[PDB]
């Protein structure tokens, strides 16, 4: 159908044993801009990204991101024996939900496509309208953090598993990733790089 | 703009969530 579907499942746990949010159902709405640097020789992705939370009509944590907060990530990869590494620095501003970062892979070409690492690659960051404050898990674990588990099925193709630490290195957040990827195939959508450069 | 939807989970003292991320391909490789 023109398209490659990723479904996602993920869980996350707190790190420190102190009070956390347990939140009514509901789902963040996020919106992504992929770019380029012009002058960036080295394989990278620009992102600016918008989430926030919905759905409901209608903890010390929350406190530490009323301002702009600056972001580290840092991610170890294997896909099909394929290592790689990327680092990304940027800033987010939890008051409008909107991050900024700039990721580059420093082990050389990226072996799959940027697009199928923009989920992997910090939800503390969504606006939580007012009204739905009490149900802000991600803020409500920090400083201390969370672990972010995931599995990502590419339909037809292989799958990546992530664990991730997302939590306060002194004034800054920081999300630390290992990812494995395994059973794709070599000249299927991710291997072959079949994808567009975008994010809907 | 894709959904992610949360729902708590009371025995890990934390969250799930599940969604769909659908890539665009581009044209002229099949």
């Amino acid at each position: 159908g023109g398209v490659q579907l990723a479904y996602h499942y993920q869980q996350n746990t707190p790190i420190g044993d102190g009070p956390v949010l347990l939140p009514d159902n509901h789902y963040l709405s996020t919106q992504t801009k992929l770019s380029k640097d012009p002058n960036e020789k080295r394989d990278h992705m620009v992102l600016l990204e918008f989430v926030t939370a919905a759905g409901i009509t209608r903890s010390k944590g929350e406190e530490l991101f009323t301002g702009v907060v600056p972001i580290l990530v840092e991610l170890d990869g294997d896909v099909n024996g394929h290592k790689f590494s990327v680092s990304g620095e940027g800033e987010g501003d939890a008051t409008y939900g909107k991050l900024t970062l700039k990721f580059i892979c420093t082990t050389g070409k990226l072996p799959v496509p940027w697009p199928t690492l923009v989920t992997t690659l910090v939800q503390c960051f969504s606006r939580y309208p007012d009204h739905m404050k009490q149900h802000d898990f991600f803020k409500s674990a920090m400083p201390e953090g969370y672990i972010q588990e995931r599995t990502i099925f590419f339909k037809d193709d292989g799958n990546y598993k992530t664990r991730a630490e997302v939590k306060f290195e002194g004034d800054t957040l920081v999300n630390r990733i290992e990812l494995k990827g395994i059973d794709f195939k070599e000249d299927g959508n991710i291997l072959g790089h079949k994808l567009e450069y975008n994010f809907n | 703009s894709s959904n992610v939807y949360i729902m708590a989970d009371k025995q890990r003292n934390g969250i799930k969530a599940n969604f769909q991320i659908c890539h665009n391909l581009v044209s002229l490789r099949d």
